[PDB]
Protein backbone atom coordinates (compact mmCIF):
# COMPACT_ATOMS: atom_id res chain seq x y z
CA UNK A 1 0.00 0.00 0.00
CA UNK A 2 2.88 2.17 0.63
CA UNK A 3 4.78 1.18 -2.04
CA UNK A 4 2.38 3.82 -4.31
CA UNK A 5 2.42 6.83 -1.63
CA UNK A 6 5.92 7.30 -0.80
CA UNK A 7 6.19 6.73 -4.92
CA UNK A 8 3.42 8.72 -5.63
CA UNK A 9 4.38 11.56 -3.25
CA UNK A 10 7.91 11.22 -4.44
CA UNK A 11 6.49 11.67 -8.10
CA UNK A 12 4.47 14.58 -7.68
CA UNK A 13 7.61 16.16 -5.73
CA UNK A 14 9.29 16.05 -9.06
CA UNK A 15 6.83 17.67 -10.95
CA UNK A 16 6.66 20.18 -8.27
CA UNK A 17 10.24 20.85 -8.87
CA UNK A 18 9.69 20.57 -12.78
CA UNK A 19 7.03 22.91 -12.59
CA UNK A 20 9.76 24.78 -10.49
CA UNK A 21 12.91 25.31 -12.25
CA UNK A 22 10.59 25.51 -15.27
CA UNK A 23 9.22 28.91 -14.02
CA UNK A 24 12.10 29.91 -12.74
CA UNK A 25 14.07 29.23 -16.04
CA UNK A 26 11.90 31.21 -18.18
CA UNK A 27 11.67 33.66 -15.86
CA UNK A 28 15.63 33.59 -16.50
CA UNK A 29 15.50 34.20 -19.91
CA UNK A 30 13.15 36.92 -19.72
CA UNK A 31 15.80 38.61 -17.05
CA UNK A 32 18.18 38.24 -19.70
CA UNK A 33 16.18 39.35 -22.83
CA UNK A 34 15.74 42.32 -20.82
CA UNK A 35 19.28 43.25 -19.62
CA UNK A 36 19.95 42.56 -23.86
CA UNK A 37 16.99 45.36 -24.89
CA UNK A 38 18.18 47.65 -21.96
CA UNK A 39 22.16 47.34 -23.73
CA UNK A 40 20.85 47.78 -27.16
CA UNK A 41 19.08 51.32 -27.57
CA UNK A 42 19.98 51.99 -23.46
CA UNK A 43 23.67 52.85 -23.88
CA UNK A 44 23.47 55.18 -27.11
CA UNK A 45 22.08 57.58 -24.75
CA UNK A 46 24.36 58.24 -22.46
CA UNK A 47 27.05 59.63 -25.31
CA UNK A 48 23.95 61.38 -26.97
CA UNK A 49 23.78 62.95 -23.91
CA UNK A 50 27.61 63.66 -24.43
CA UNK A 51 27.69 64.86 -28.06
CA UNK A 52 24.34 66.63 -27.35
CA UNK A 53 26.04 69.09 -24.48
CA UNK A 54 29.33 70.35 -26.87
CA UNK A 55 26.68 70.65 -29.46
CA UNK A 56 24.71 73.40 -27.30
CA UNK A 57 28.47 74.49 -25.53
CA UNK A 58 29.45 75.38 -28.85
CA UNK A 59 26.34 77.32 -30.05
CA UNK A 60 26.55 79.19 -27.23
CA UNK A 61 29.90 80.24 -27.18
CA UNK A 62 29.39 81.39 -31.11
CA UNK A 63 26.21 83.30 -29.73
CA UNK A 64 28.26 84.90 -27.07
CA UNK A 65 30.88 85.73 -29.27
CA UNK B 1 7.10 144.54 -11.97
CA UNK B 2 6.80 146.60 -15.11
CA UNK B 3 10.17 148.27 -14.50
CA UNK B 4 11.39 144.79 -13.50
CA UNK B 5 10.77 143.44 -17.31
CA UNK B 6 14.27 145.74 -18.31
CA UNK B 7 15.55 139.99 -18.87
CA UNK B 8 17.39 142.73 -21.66
CA UNK B 9 20.79 142.68 -19.08
CA UNK B 10 20.90 139.31 -19.32
CA UNK B 11 20.96 138.45 -22.99
CA UNK B 12 23.32 141.36 -23.47
CA UNK B 13 26.02 138.97 -21.14
CA UNK B 14 24.99 135.82 -22.96
CA UNK B 15 25.79 137.70 -26.11
CA UNK B 16 29.16 138.79 -25.26
CA UNK B 17 30.10 135.18 -23.86
CA UNK B 18 28.86 133.67 -26.86
CA UNK B 19 30.59 135.86 -29.42
CA UNK B 20 33.90 134.56 -28.23
CA UNK B 21 35.77 131.99 -30.03
CA UNK B 22 39.25 130.88 -28.50
CA UNK B 23 38.28 127.78 -26.09
CA UNK B 24 36.52 128.19 -23.14
CA UNK B 25 36.02 131.88 -22.37
CA UNK B 26 38.44 133.22 -19.41
CA UNK B 27 39.93 129.82 -19.27
CA UNK B 28 41.86 129.01 -15.95
CA UNK B 29 44.28 126.19 -16.10
CA UNK B 30 41.40 123.85 -13.72
CA UNK B 31 39.22 123.89 -16.93
CA UNK B 32 41.89 121.27 -18.22
CA UNK B 33 42.67 119.83 -15.08
CA UNK B 34 38.81 119.06 -14.08
CA UNK B 35 38.19 117.97 -17.38
CA UNK B 36 40.89 115.50 -17.53
CA UNK B 37 39.69 114.13 -14.44
CA UNK B 38 36.31 113.55 -15.95
CA UNK B 39 37.94 112.28 -18.78
CA UNK B 40 39.68 109.62 -16.80
CA UNK B 41 36.45 108.71 -14.75
CA UNK B 42 35.31 107.84 -18.55
CA UNK B 43 38.10 105.75 -18.71
CA UNK B 44 37.38 103.83 -15.88
CA UNK B 45 33.93 103.47 -16.72
CA UNK B 46 34.18 102.15 -20.58
CA UNK B 47 37.63 100.43 -20.64
CA UNK B 48 41.32 101.51 -21.10
CA UNK B 49 41.18 100.84 -25.42
CA UNK B 50 41.68 103.46 -27.87
CA UNK B 51 38.05 104.28 -28.26
CA UNK B 52 39.33 105.92 -31.47
CA UNK B 53 39.74 102.29 -33.16
CA UNK B 54 37.77 99.58 -34.32
CA UNK B 55 38.33 96.69 -31.51
CA UNK B 56 40.59 93.74 -31.78
CA UNK B 57 38.74 90.25 -31.08
CA UNK B 58 40.49 87.37 -29.74
CA UNK B 59 37.81 84.83 -28.46
CA UNK B 60 37.46 82.54 -25.78
CA UNK B 61 37.48 79.08 -26.51
CA UNK B 62 34.58 77.40 -24.94
CA UNK B 63 34.29 75.73 -21.39
CA UNK B 64 32.47 72.54 -20.35
CA UNK B 65 31.81 71.81 -16.27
Amino acid sequence: GEFADKLNEQKIAQLEEVKQASIKQIQDAIDMEKSQQALVQKRHYLFDVQRNNIAMALEVTYRER
Amino acid sequence: LDPVQKFVDKIREYRTKRQTSGGPVDAGPEYQQDLDRELFKLKQMYGKADMNTFPNFTFEDPKFE
